RNA sequence: UCGCCCAUCAC
RNA sequence: UCGCCCAUCAC
RNA sequence: GCGAGCAAUGAUGAGUGAUGGGCGAACUGAGCUCGAAAGAGCAAUGAUGAGUGAUGGGCGAACUGAGCUCGC
């Protein structure tokens, strides 16, 4: 029992909860398709999924009030630690039947529980291999619209940064979820996070930060444009 | 002649390399022998790496020059194993040697790193 | 000059306008895996013989180690990953590949990524057969679940058994249309139906004689479906392991022994043949040399072993044990070459497990 | 057609009964060539079932993914002593993929079980 | 049924081969277990061999049958390894068994080779 | 001791 | 219903 | 401040948790073993420590059952 809503991002929805609260959604790639065992949504001839900002730093950024979010439908993005996704598998609805999403994996393990879901998720393609390196998966990937780290490996600003020298556009965008303990874990969180943020306005125009308390502690969002 | 000698060394930083390790040894961060050296080349933030021009086979240090060029850091080489192991603090030899923390040996590596990036260039 | 990719491989000049590009002659899935991780291909080979005949010689490639074995097989190659080959090739495939070149990609990655872990099972031509088991009873079930799903659903909409026999198809209507007045011509065709099947049901819907079932009968009924739609999943799951683990051989003595010492040991015996035929007490003394010559023709005491010495659980190991471990090397020696000249069947991991029970218990009593 | 139902729905329970029984005899005699001991062990199938979706791969063994299932203690002195002294072979942690599946595909007809078991009652 | 059978035969010839081994085993002179079989096997001296059923992996005795047609002695099969075993007195099992000398057998160890010699045809 | 991604399920 | 500490045997 | 509504034929408390699979915060980094003992051999091209399975003693552990709600 519930009301189904559109967000302020196009491709993301919202639902009114049974108890009185706004929940954050998307309108599922294929109808009946589970992703990570989640609360699905029947509407009136539509199906929707349920995005969970209590594991999931992107939706709780988003419930954090982040302002500036660049993946729409349509597009072509790059994903750097994706494993299947509770947090990441949305931007394939987001995106849509017309768009193209790279899954790039590190974790020897994990891309394994994506491989089945994308004999329908056919917008996405996922590749092993170190997202540190990013000559490692050169064959099977191109310029992107925007590229996103979320696992915070003590690599994760040359992760984004030389990623962005090789696939992103003229205009293009990027995204990365910052954890001070994978660069220093004796020094301030706030003090690790100038660091990084003196870095990454070394290559680019930083246009949003965002502290994830209180929901997750001593992680935080950036966003970026290369010009 | 080894194929991990990439670059000729000259009468000078040689020296001064084997004194970044002799006064690291008690003031900084530091691992001795290849095999740590490689797990500290690459976990974390080394600040510079020294190998023995000896070694033989020269495979076990051959990994380490391309390993340098996928992390942005600086090597050098000293002319032998047994002076390598002594300038660390041990009765044995070493391969090579990484400073984690330079100690005393901060302005010795930033010389270091200066003058090598633009003799190899 | 060089670019890397899925759709074959590319050349493209200085000014960044395309040269030649060539497809791969093995599954493009093997050729990613080895282009990737720095080893080059027969097709791309090709592709740099085509160059140096065009009259270039100035072969960067975007990957440092491709360009290792390049220059260290003999080539004039360099590197750099932002060439103007790559530069061009992946910002806009259309101008290249086809309008379509993300079918190509998808379908040779999630192959790749389906791939990229290694195996190595005990006895796999058993762990295979069975799965060809697995088949017979998985269809055996199959056929068993649809007939009760025929039975019951007939009591509602009969007007269908005999019109759709393929039972994935029944299984599909039931599961996704369900009950009887959903049905309409367009779900038809999102069930993948032809005109000449949709002119009849559409037939019936005035005017079946089935008997009525409620809103949470039917329930159960696609309930059932659903599960039976999970067991048609399990066909492929079987099917992609088939495909892939019934085309394994591997030798058993490579094993059990190792590649040098095996091969070795077949030639001391004159041939594979005669270490399948010879017994243990022969096959323990096999190239023992000069100490072998003494116990027959100066009548010494007989050598414990010969060029199973090599073997790396006798070689380094103290006196107490080395005959022992030398014996019963000698019998699952002999079955190994046995079973790869007689039946070419693989179990050495299997022959290992022995051997080493065997060895522990030499622990154990000594 | 209700009371017909109540036929196809005992006939349901008995026809899910012996596919289980079917599926669950291929994962003991799959299972086999790589830890035989669990099949005079465990003759509650569900409990098999939920051994192979569990371990997966028999090398991979502890107290918990036994005594989490409600195995005894005078089950849990057996299964652990047999670690690399079981009758069986060697499957590998990459094929045996294809049966921990099988495993948890076989669960969810213990749940087709329980679902037919909930219709019969009404 | 194992690969290496080269005719079929009832429980005829070789329950009667199981009894010579009953018999042959002191009256005579016999060896048991394969290794043993195969080097009376390969240096001619066994009479007539006998082999199990159910040999388990059934590769280990399966050069048996050939290498009797290369050295020209009659061979034959009986139907389970354990009670081959009790025959030739042992606690254990045995996959063969071999004939030196028949002992007090030889009309019976000579009527199994003139019959096997009608089968190996 | 302390974090990060992952499938599947709940009160 | 479950965990933790110490002492101890086989490989 | 005082009253009012509901309740042992059941008031109160909690948006939070479970089960399963990897990765990351720089594994230890030099001692060991034989010898009457100086000594000798092995070791940073890795000494030593960190296993799994089983046997015995000890230590500890957590739903309430009436409050909730309000007008001026």
């Amino acid at each position: 029992m519930v009301e189904v809503k559109k967000h302020k991002f196009p491709g993301v929805y919202v639902v009114i909860d049974d108890d009185g609260s706004e929940k954050i959604a998307t309108k599922n790639l294929v109808p009946g398709q589970r992703v990570y065992g989640e609360r699905v949504i029947k509407w009136e001839g539509e199906e929707y999924r349920i995005w969970n900002p209590h594991r999931s730093k992107l939706g709780a950024a988003i419930v954090n009030g982040l302002k500036n979010f660049p993946i729409k439908p349509g597009k072509s993005v790059l994903y750097l630690g994706i494993a299947s996704g509770t947090t990441a598998s949305h931007v394939s609805d987001i995106v849509g039947w017309e768009g193209k999403i790279y899954g790039i994996e590190f974790s020897p393990r994990v891309l394994r529980e994506l491989v089945p879901i994308v004999e329908e998720r056919r917008n996405i393609i996922p590749i092993l291999g170190d997202a540190t390196k990013p000559e490692e998966y050169r064959a099977l990937v191109t310029k992107v619209d925007v590229i996103f780290e979320d696992v915070a490996q003590p690599t994760q600003a040359k992760i984004l940064i030389d990623n962005a020298k090789a696939y992103l556009k003229r205009g293009g965008y990027g995204m990365i979820a910052v954890k001070s303990r994978s660069i220093d874990v004796t020094k301030e969180p706030e003090q690790v996070f100038k660091e990084v943020e003196r870095e990454l306005s070394e290559y680019f125009e930083v246009i949003e930060r965002l502290n994830l308390e209180p929901y997750e502690k001593d992680h935080a969002l950036f966003v970026v444009r290369k010009p | 002649k080894p194929s991990y000698v990439k670059f000729e060394v000259p009468k000078e930083l040689a020296e001064k390399a084997l004194q970044a390790v002799e006064i690291a040894r008690d003031t900084g961060k530091i691992r001795k022998g290849t095999n740590e050296t490689t797990k500290a080349v690459e976990r974390g933030q080394a600040k510079l790496v020294i190998i023995a021009e000896d070694v033989d086979p020269e495979e076990i240090v051959a990994h380490l020059p391309p390993l340098c060029e996928e992390k942005e850091i600086p090597y050098i080489y000293v002319p032998s194993k047994k002076e390598l192991g002594a300038a660390a603090g041990i009765e044995v030899a070493a391969a090579s040697v990484a400073i984690i923390e330079p100690g005393k040996a901060r302005d010795l590596v930033e010389e270091i790193a200066m003058k090598v990036k633009e003799l190899m260039k | 000059f060089i670019s890397e990719n899925v759709r074959g491989i590319y050349a493209f000049d200085e000014n960044g306008n395309l040269i030649e590009k060539r497809y791969f002659t093995d599954k493009p899935e093997k050729v990613l895996d080895q282009l990737l991780k720095g080893e080059i291909t027969k097709d791309l080979e090709e592709l740099l013989n085509s160059l140096k005949e065009k009259g270039y010689d100035e072969f960067v490639f975007e990957h440092p180690e491709l360009s290792r074995r390049a220059k260290e097989l003999g080539f004039s190659a360099t590197t750099e990953f932002p060439n103007i080959a790559g530069e061009r090739l992946r910002s806009n495939p259309e101008e290249f590949l086809g309008e379509n070149w993300f079918e190509e990609y998808y379908k040779v990655g999630v192959a790749l990524t389906r791939m990229r872990i290694q195996e190595q099972s005990g006895a796999r031509d058993k762990m295979v057969i069975q799965a060809i088991e697995a088949l017979d009873d998985v269809d055996k079930v199959i056929n068993l679940l649809v007939a009760r799903l025929r039975e019951w659903y007939s009591l509602h909409f009969p007007e269908l058994d005999e019109l759709l026999p393929k039972h994935p198809q029944y299984v599909a209507f039931v599961k996704t249309v369900g009950h009887r007045d959903n049905i309409n011509e367009e779900v038809l065709r999102e069930l993948g139906l032809s005109e000449e099947k949709i002119k009849k049901i559409l037939e019936a819907k005035e005017k079946t004689m089935g008997a009525w079932m409620d809103q949470t009968d039917i329930e159960v009924v696609r309930q059932l479906a659903e599960e039976i739609d999970r067991l048609y999943q399990l066909r492929k799951k079987l099917e992609d392991y088939i495909d892939r683990a019934m085309d394994d051989v591997a030798p058993n003595l490579k094993a059990l022994v190792g590649a040098k010492l095996a091969a070795r040991l077949i030639s001391l015996a004159g041939g594979l043949r005669e270490l399948a035929m010879m017994p243990s007490s022969t096959i323990q003394v096999l190239g023992a040399e000069k100490a072998l010559f003494r116990h027959l023709r100066t009548g010494a005491k007989p050598p414990k072993h010969g060029v199973i010495y090599q073997y790396p659980a006798i070689n380094r190991s103290p006196w107490w044990q080395r005959g022992k471990i030398a014996r019963a090397l000698a019998g699952k020696l002999a079955i190994a070459a046995r079973v790869d000249y007689f039946s070419g069947e693989y179990i050495a991991e299997e022959l290992k497990k022995e051997l080493e029970a065997r060895i522990r218990e030499i622990k154990e009593k000594y």
